[PDB]
């Protein structure tokens, strides 16, 4: 439920 | 017996090397994305004259948050071993350093000549008139400012003090912790070797522990933080005003 934070890891 | 004498090993000048590049390309000194944010409101529109809305610079600073969370994001992927961590572990060390890195990382543009965080002019100059029931978050933060100003930190101590701030093996959810563990452990030798081989005395004196104890400092702050942004985004109308990563995030 991070999918912005997840977003900017990648 | 003469290989007891500190010496900055190879490995270890890249750590600060890397630190040093991820922190340039992440911090602009110059705050040219600023002017991207919603405006600073600090005069009545009807402008010589204080706004009298408590909320009125809510708009600018959270934009301005949002945008440093990205670049701390920026700046912990490039910190040596943090992409061998899960995404899970990497997301739990963001979520839980974020503001941390933050109040860090500010440290450059505050002054104490007026106390204030001044980012190149008066538009973007931040004093506790600005940031203001949050004197409970804004004295302590002043004073932590102030004392951290005064450790005369190098660029180098500075950027690896972030690092060690965003791998903290204790942090809450974390699953790996031996591997973070392992990461800080490498950050935090450099870093002691660096002050004892690279800062000269009388400013090297206890130099490391008084750090560390910035690193305790911040955690009173966190939580500090959390309550007053806890107590903020409840209210919809002030939640209206922020971002969707502050949003994610810091709830
Ligand atoms: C963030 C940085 C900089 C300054 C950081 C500052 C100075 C301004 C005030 C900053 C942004 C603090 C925030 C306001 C904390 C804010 C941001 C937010 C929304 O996360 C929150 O809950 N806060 C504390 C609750 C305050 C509620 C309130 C807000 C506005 C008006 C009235 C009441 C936290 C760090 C501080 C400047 C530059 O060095 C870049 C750097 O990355």
């Amino acid at each position: 439920n991070h999918p912005m934070l997840m977003n900017l890891l990648k | 017996k003469d290989s007891l004498r500190p010496k900055l090993s190879e490995e270890q000048q890249h750590i600060i090397a890397i630190l040093l590049d991820a922190h340039h390309k992440t911090y602009d000194p110059t705050y040219a994305d600023f002017r991207d944010f919603r405006p600073p409101v600090r005069m009545d529109g009807s402008s010589v004259t204080l706004d009298l809305s408590p909320l009125s610079m809510l708009p600018h600073l959270a934009d301005l948050v949002s945008y440093s969370i990205q670049k701390v994001i920026g700046f912990a992927k490039m910190i040596p071993g943090f992409r061998d961590l899960t995404s899970d572990d990497q997301i739990v060390l963001l979520k839980s350093s974020a503001i941390e890195v933050i109040m860090l990382r500010s440290n450059q543009s505050f002054t104490m000549d007026d106390m204030s965080w001044d980012c190149g002019s008066q538009d973007y100059k931040y004093d506790v008139t600005d940031v203001s029931h949050t004197l409970e978050l804004i004295e302590p933060l002043i004073k932590f400012q102030v004392g951290l100003k005064k450790l005369n930190l190098h660029e180098e101590e500075h950027v690896l003090l972030m690092a060690i701030c965003i791998v903290s093996p204790d942090r809450p959810g974390v699953q790996d912790a031996k591997l973070v563990e392992a990461i800080q452990d490498r950050l935090s030798n450099t870093l002691q070797t660096y002050i004892r081989c690279r800062h000269p005395p009388p400013g090297s004196h206890q130099l490391y522990a008084k750090m560390i104890q910035k690193l305790a400092d911040l955690r009173s702050l966190n939580e500090e933080h959390s309550k007053q942004y806890r107590s903020l985004s409840f209210q919809p109308e002030n939640s209206m005003k922020l971002t969707p990563l502050v949003l994610e995030v810091f709830g």
